[PDB]
RNA sequence: AGAACUGGCGCUGCGGGAUGAACCGAACGCCGGGUUAAGGCGCCCGAUGCCGACGCUCAUCAGACCCCAGAAAAGGUGUU
RNA sequence: CGUCGCUUUUUGAUCCUUCGAUGUCGGCUCUUCCUAUCAUUGUGAAGCAGAAUUCGCCAAGCGUUGGAUUGUUCACCCACU
RNA sequence: CCAUCUGUGGGAUUAUGACUGAACGCCUCUAAGUCAGAAUCCCGCCCAGGCGGAACGAUACGGCAGCGCCGCGGAGCCUCGGUUGGCCUCGGAUAGCCGGUCCCCGCCGGGGGUCCGGUGCGGAGUGCCCUUCGUCCUGGGAAACGGGGCGCGGCCGGAAAGGCGGCCGCCCCCUCGCCCGUCACGCACCGCACGUUCGUGGGGAACCUGGCGCUAAACCAUUCGUAGACGACCUGCUUC
């Protein structure tokens, strides 16, 4: 219970407001539910922000207390953010979240012909399980 | 104030093991076995450490009135720890005046029948918790000792007898009988 | 065959609290739920379809018992998202949560 | 065409507050199993306030006049009652169109029942503030039918259970019944586009 | 204001709308609410009032100035023929209570029994039931019929029973059967309806049901006395001699600023024929009526072992504005409610 | 009950104060579009269905918006 | 000695409504409500030994009479309770 | 009450008394959590049953019709509303979920290690029908259940308001019931709205039209008096 937390060098996701999508690694706490955030290799430089509007992930980081732009800038690049954000199984979600919706409507076409077939494929090969199994108790 | 983290931490002696479904604390010692669910006080349980066994309660951000209640966690594990390896016994002696307080135990531990109580014709059968015994004390003249595993279900069923023999429309500050409860020990002394 | 027509309700008139305007109503169309993201609907032509006992119809199709009451999305409304929208009748006030048809005309995008 | 909401979990009002607007819209909204209703503050308050409620009754005859409903399912009907226009048609044909169930009935229990995320207990009250059932205090005033309507509900969640584990049994094939290598190319068509 | 001299309320309101009753046979309310340990038995039964007399018995009770003297009580004796099992109905419960779920009555019905369905049994064609008699001879129907006792063992929970009264037993002019519908609160509902089953247009006498100095409930409808005012309705004191317009009025029927009479003041209407129940009424006797072969004939009731007589319950003359008793009866002891010739049902 | 300075009802509707002579806005030909005022924006009821900000607050008699519609001294190891 | 309120069951102050009429004292008859409770139930406190009393708490479910003189309200008295 | 008879129990709790127990290293009836608790309050019992619902019975031939169900076309008349459906776990919130050997449940599942995933992808911000324009020539992948249905017949399945849900076996029938390519054809009505679906909807009345069936009750009048202001109610009328 409660397996990770928040932490002078914790990745952050940003769920919403004027840096939604970004990361941010939480640098320093300030009270009660505002942090002190920044991310050097992803465009969203070092501001406040509240605790309603992050979103915590499994990355932590090594900083010292409150340090400058120059020693973030290691340990994010040191650590390959980036491509250990890319490469889990978050966002592969959010981007093909948003995979559909700059999903075309000839793709969609590509889409609907090509989804009807392999749910047929998949029907028509599950019931030759609906099958071996019965037939394990006819007596 | 809306402090960040409350904590106390509780040993557990070796004879002994507490396993956790969540908030449900089940305690299984060599006399007995028990366990108290915690669903209303919002409160996480971590025991710890192989081969030492430390549990450990944690409040992060109660008010004042929430960081209060998480001693009242560990209090009441330490009073199941200390109840299913010893178990409480409570020794009442019968204040009797010019009438003596008869007793009587039916059904195995269970039923107290509580006569000539201060001349009244009236039997007073209190059942007690499901799960505490009675005694006639041995040795030892108009006392009464109960025993158990859970002490609220002990201490509860003690208070009703003692509630039950009441002085009404009467004075009370003269007029002194009931079985008042006079001693709180545990069945296993110095361990 | 296959539905052209984003789905609508018909819900009340431009109304302060004591009285009410008559000359524009005001929407709900289905799938829209803030002011941000209704600019798609903005001057699209909205039609209330209903049924009558005679026949009346345009096409080169025999006239059967449907008439209808044209009309166009005039702007947007409140925050969460509805739509006034002014026809070139006022409503018959019976309509009153049964749905009209705001249609794919005025195609800007 | 219907909507079927759940009603364990949720607060009176502030469902009531969304069940009387998609109502005046032209939807059937049905709530079912309104007896596992939470509502606000202590029990023993609440219960005061149904209590005192009770008396509100016209001095020369109350056969005319307020009709305390006792059962949860007219309980929290009475609530729509009060925020609907139901003096006029528009607000008597807004009560064609509720329906609110005692229990969970046979017309509605093999469907799938909805929930509101801004009505429900889990979501609203602070979770160290005291809550109160439609169930026990309906059934502490009058409403004589809480052992037989909890009865309905093990003969319910029986014949649940099994067509949970029977839907699971039927899934458990179409993960490793896609496992055939057979059909490969109409998955580069939607990892590329949403899967 | 504040009457200066209190009173009580005359009359009580729990007993207000004061209405000739819709019905003429006494309606069970609520009957006995059950264990299935006890054995397989009946709650309710008809009976017929028929007249009173009194009794002289030997009081036992040490503790008052009354015991072992000869103590008179006043009885009421009530006239029970046995019984004809008919139909059996069993009941689903609900969240809205209890349902009937479906019913199975008897293969071949007698006369009486089919003179409820009519309003006029002599202009009509006397054809109830005669495509009804007809699913038992076939076994088309017979197994649909079976069928729908084994669901009755599955679903439904209070079955009860159809009787009625024997209607050639009795001195009346009557000869409609009162049909009932009364309550088995026997073991589990296998053991229920498997003693239902069995016995369908068999008999059940009164001694069968009831046993003797159990103190039982009546419940009946009261003498119809009429349309009568308030000083013999309510009981209110009849105002003095001087007064104008009339005395036998209630005089202020309320305050001013209520200006609306409430149903809490006494007011004139209809007097009697209410339906009512009486509680905890004491059984002194079951006789038995009109016993068969050896000797020309045998009546031998009221024939109590301190008194030797060739005597039965029927007072020398008859039984006024009844008859004749020839049948089963119960004695109860005190006042019950009805005109004679009444039905009025007892239950334990 | 009686006076002084200004305004208003009296002669005056309209949006608001749930309803209201005088209160806050604003004073009126007949209407189409636009915007606001005092006010408000869970449902009656047009509008917060904003991923609003920071706190205070448990009432077995909660509180809730000028005039305006039921209260004081004194007290509380309630709690900040 | 002070001091702060409540209630409209007393009287008073005021004149708002009713003068092309709201029929104005008491009693009898009768219903309902209030609680600021005389008795009753469940408790607490006593300068409560018991018995008899007094002050507080939840409480309007239930009761709160018969009589002499008076037009009486009020009074006072006998008597049960 | 000038004689007689009968009048009944349960539940949450108020006041109050406690238990364990912090807040506050001790104490505490309270803050979380528990217990006893009453003429109170609620309900039983009792009285009335609603612009409320069940269960069952009977259903109109005679000298003549007639009236139901199942399979029937055909037109008129009225009411209008909708443009695809989700066929179901339980619940948790300081956590829940999936997959899983072993022991315990009449040869399957309740109980623990073990393996996954978790701002929920075994994702109603999703899911499957699906936007299938029809049809032919003509190739490839997918396909041994064929699928419309007067079927024909069996079965058991779902009582809380079941008004539905499957299986198996036979039957006039099809091997074109999907996706991708080849070949063109159909009102191409010449820019234009009330398009497409539920749907051979729902309600009432006639005519030619097939089979299976059924052949009664209410109220008046009369009588009763268990009732009565009148109504209503209680009852009776067999050729014994």
């Amino acid at each position: 219970v409660f397996r990770r937390f928040v932490e002078v060098g914790r990745v952050a996701y940003v769920s919403f407001g004027p840096h939604a999508g970004k990361l941010v690694a939480i640098v320093d706490v300030i009270d009660q539910n505002r942090a002190l955030v920044d991310g050097p290799c992803t465009q969203v430089r070092r501001q406040a922000m509240p605790f309603k509007c992050m979103q915590l992930t499994d990355f932590i980081l090594k900083f010292p207390h409150s340090a400058h732009q120059k020693y973030v800038r290691q340990a994010w690049q040191k650590a390959d953010i980036n491509t250990k954000w890319a490469a889990t199984r978050w966002a592969k979600k959010i981007e093909a979240r948003e995979r559909k919706a700059k999903m075309t409507d000839f793709d969609r076409f590509k889409v609907m012909k090509a989804k009807k077939m392999r749910n047929r494929i998949i029907k028509n090969e599950v019931k030759k399980l609906q099958k071996a199994a019965l037939l394990k108790a006819s007596p | 104030m809306k402090t960040i983290l409350s904590n106390q931490t509780v040993d557990i002696p070796e004879n002994v093991d507490i396993t956790l479904k969540g908030r449900t604390v089940i305690v299984k010692g060599p006399r007995g076995t028990l366990r108290r669910d915690f669903n209303h006080i919002n409160v996480e349980l971590s025991l710890l450490g192989k081969k030492k066994k430390r549990l450990r309660v944690d409040k992060w951000w109660g008010n004042r009135k929430e960081l209060a209640t998480v001693r009242t966690i560990c209090s009441h594990v330490q009073n199941m720890i200390k109840g299913v390896t010893l178990g409480f016994r409570y020794k009442m002696r019968s204040v009797y005046a010019h009438f003596p307080i008869n007793v009587v135990i039916q059904e195995n531990g269970s039923l107290v029948e509580i006569r000539n109580f201060l001349g009244e014709k009236y039997i007073r059968r209190v059942r007690m918790r499901p799960g505490v015994a009675c005694s006639v004390s041995q040795a030892q003249k108009d006392e009464l000792i109960l025993e158990g595993n859970d002490i609220e279900l002990v201490s509860n069923s003690a208070a009703l007898i003692q509630q039950a023999t009441t002085v009404k429309n009467k004075d009370i500050r003269k007029f002194l009988d009931g079985i008042y409860v006079s001693e709180k020990g545990t069945v296993q002394q110095a361990d | 065959s296959g539905r052209l027509w984003s789905k609508a309700i018909f819900a009340g008139y431009k109304r302060g609290l004591r009285n009410q305007r008559e000359h524009t109503a005001l929407l709900k169309i289905e799938g829209v739920y803030a002011r941000d993201e209704t600019e798609f609907y903005l001057g699209k032509r909205c039609a209330y379809v209903y049924k009558a006992k005679n026949n009346t119809v345009t096409p080169g199709g025999k006239p059967n018992k449907t008439r209808v009451i044209w009309g166009k999305v005039t702007r947007a409304h409140g925050n969460s998202g509805m739509v006034r929208a002014k026809f070139r009748s006022n409503l018959p006030a019976k309509a009153i949560g049964h749905r009209i048809r705001v249609m794919l005309y005025p195609s800007r995008i | 065409q219907v909507l079927v909401l759940d009603g364990r979990g949720h607060l009176l009002g502030r469902l009531a507050a969304i069940v009387a607007k998609q109502v005046l819209l032209g939807r059937k909204v049905v709530v079912v199993r309104c007896e596992g209703i939470n509502i606000s503050g202590n029990f023993y308050r609440n219960k005061l306030k149904y209590l005192a409620f009770l008396r509100k009754r016209m001095n020369t005859n109350p056969s005319r006049g307020p009709y305390h409903f006792r059962a949860p399912s007219r309980i929290f009907w009475r609530t729509v009652r009060g925020m609907l226009p139901h003096k006029t048609k528009r607000g008597q044909a807004a009560l064609d169109r509720l329906k609110v169930f005692d229990g969970i009935p046979p017309p509605y229990d093999k469907k799938k029942r909805m929930v509101v995320p801004a009505a429900l207990k889990v979501v609203r009250l602070k979770p160290t503030r005291k809550f109160a059932y439609l169930g026990r205090l309906a059934h502490e005033v009058g409403w004589k039918y809480q052992a037989v309507t909890a009865t309905l509900e093990e003969k319910r969640k029986e014949k649940a259970k099994i067509h949970y584990r029977k839907k699971k049994q039927l899934m458990r094939l179409r993960k490793q019944a896609e496992k055939n290598v057979e059909k490969k190319i109409d998955k580069y068509t939607e990892v590329l586009k949403t899967h | 204001s504040h009457r200066k001299f209190s009173a009580p309320r005359h009359g009580s309101l729990g007993f207000l709308p004061r209405k000739r009753s819709s019905r003429h046979r006494g309606k069970v309310k609520s009957f006995p609410k059950d264990d299935p340990s006890k054995p397989v038995h009946l709650t309710a039964f008809l009976g017929y009032k028929a007249g009173m007399t009194h009794i002289v018995r030997e009081v036992d009770r040490p503790g008052s100035k009354v015991n072992k003297k000869e103590v008179v009580e006043a009885v009421t004796i009530v006239e029970t023929p046995p019984m004809v099992v008919v139909g059996i109905v069993g009941y689903v419960e609900t969240p809205r209570g209890l349902r009937t779920f479906k019913t199975v009555f008897a293969e071949h019905i007698s006369d009486e029994c089919k003179r409820r369905f009519y309003k006029n049994w002599h202009k009509s064609k006397k054809k109830a039931f005669t495509k009804y008699c007809k699913k038992w001879q076939d076994e088309d129907g017979k197994k649909q019929l079976e069928k729908d006792f084994s669901s009755m063992k599955k679903y439904c929970q209070v079955i009860r029973v159809i009787a009625h009264t024997q209607m050639r037993l009795l001195p009346l002019r009557q000869k409609k059967a009162h049909l009932m519908e009364i309550q088995v609160n026997g073991g589990t509902v296998a053991e229920k309806l498997d003693w239902a089953r069995e016995r369908l247009e068999q008999q059940v006498p009164v001694n069968q049901v009831f046993g003797q100095d159990e103190m039982i409930d009546v419940i009946g409808v009261t003498k119809g006395k009429g349309y009568k005012g308030v000083t013999s309705r309510w009981h209110t004191k009849k105002l003095p001699r001087k007064t104008h317009r009339g005395l036998r009025k209630v005089a202020c029927i309320g305050a001013w600023h209520p200006a609306r009479v409430a149903f809490s003041v006494a007011r004139a209407g209809q007097k009697g024929y209410h339906h009512r129940t009486e509680i905890n009424k004491k059984i002194y006797k079951i006789g038995q009526g009109y016993l068969i072969k050896d000797g020309k004939l045998i009546k031998n009731n009221a024939s109590t072992d301190y008194d030797l007589s060739d005597k039965s319950i029927n007072p020398l003359g008859g039984f006024v504005h009844y008859g004749e008793v020839t049948n089963d009866f119960v004695m109860l002891k005190g006042c019950v409610v009805g005109t004679k010739k009444r039905v009025l049902t007892l239950r334990k």
